[PDB]
């Protein structure tokens, strides 16, 4: 449970603001609070996103994963940060390629699995195979078995 | 009072009517949706079909 | 005749609905169909994604 660290510590405080306003139109008031899965469709609309029924209804499979019947804060701020990428720059493409580079020693196009495990196990965690191979697809949005150089830039962008 | 009558029961008939109305649009919906995904799917298979077939 | 009007309009609404229903029973079969359709396509699509990644 530590996702939600992407979706609020890479925002500004009026970025937040701007989420969370919206989010609580989810609750009528004077209630409890509960936030219900019926107005998600809604807020990520009013929010700036532009999805179809199909889409309104994913949104809302990817969330209440807890069977409750509403959102939480995770749920939703986690869903926006991957589409609405409303962050406090999230740093940039300058700064990543400088880290593409450290890492692509030979000038390959590509970061692999081994440049991965390697920078990973360097960081005193121990790190698995599984645990390489999910960064490396993760990055690697085109299948081809590798993060490449715009890959990487997109990988690690909103990552503190 | 036959009037009134023809649109309580009409006025309800036709609420019963928008209903399953409401109800076909829901599951066309669904079923658009199943289509959405099952096209998309199609496609994501289709396009892997291309790609595996290319390669 | 005002109850008849009101009652025109609401049949009318019951027919727009059911004309509704009935175009949308036909969307229904039809996303549904496709929804079928796309999954028996992504089984066509998809067995020869496997047959041709087999290949």
């Amino acid at each position: 449970d530590d996702i939600y660290k992407a979706a609020v510590e890479q925002l500004t405080e009026e970025q937040k603001n701007e989420f969370k306003a919206a989010f609580d139109i989810f609750v009528l008031g004077a209630e409890d609070g509960c936030i219900s899965t019926k107005e998600l469709g809604k807020v990520m609309r009013m929010l700036g996103q532009n999805p179809t029924p199909e889409e309104l209804q994913e949104m809302i499979d990817e969330v209440d994963e807890d069977g409750s019947g509403t959102v939480d804060f995770d749920e939703f701020l986690v869903m926006m940060v991957r589409c609405m990428k409303d962050d406090s720059k999230g740093k940039s493409e300058e700064e990543l390629s400088d880290l593409f580079r450290m890492f692509d020693k030979n000038a390959d196009g590509y970061i692999d699995l081994d440049e991965l495990k390697i920078m990973l196990q360097a960081t005193g965690e121990t790190i698995t195979e599984d645990d390489i191979e999910e960064l490396m697809k993760d990055g690697d949005k085109n299948n081809d078995g590798r993060i490449d150089y715009d890959e990487f830039l997109e990988f690690m962008k909103g990552v503190e | 009072d036959e009037s009134e009558r023809g649109m309580k029961v009409i006025e309800s008939r036709a609420q019963k009517d928008e209903e399953k109305m409401e109800i076909q649009e829901i599951q066309l919906k669904e079923a658009k949706h199943i289509a959405e995904d099952a096209d998309r799917k199609y496609e994501e298979v289709a396009r892997k079909l291309v790609i595996i077939e290319s390669d």
